[PDB]
């Protein structure tokens, strides 16, 4: 849904803009890339995985 | 010719009101036009903020 802003006196001379990231965004393989690569910012390995 | 010249004053006359009339529509129109420069606005309004 591209937020582009509306620049020139003409119509459609406009930025082009994206954002993408999030919380749940994280190292993004493509995405998600199950427990790693989104979800150790979400779900954070760190209980006893670790230990 | 003082048919021609009692022909001609009317024909002023008929120059007058057309005088009259034709700015009567010239400012109306610019008054449209107004609202038009005003509505340009509001297309870079409509612009939606670019988004």
């Amino acid at each position: 849904k591209n937020l582009v802003f509306q620049i020139g006196a003409n119509a459609t001379q406009q930025i082009s803009v994206n954002i993408e990231d999030m919380g749940a965004d994280a190292l993004g393989i493509k995405e998600a890339d199950g427990s790693i690569a989104a979800l150790h910012s979400v779900n954070d390995l760190d209980v006893t995985k670790f230990a | 010719m003082r048919g021609q010249i009692r022909g001609l004053e009317m024909a002023s006359k008929n120059s007058q009101d057309g005088i009259s009339l034709i700015q009567t529509a010239e400012g109306a129109l610019t008054e449209t036009h107004a609202i038009l420069q005003r509505v340009r606005e509001l297309v870079v309004q409509a612009g939606n903020t670019g988004t």
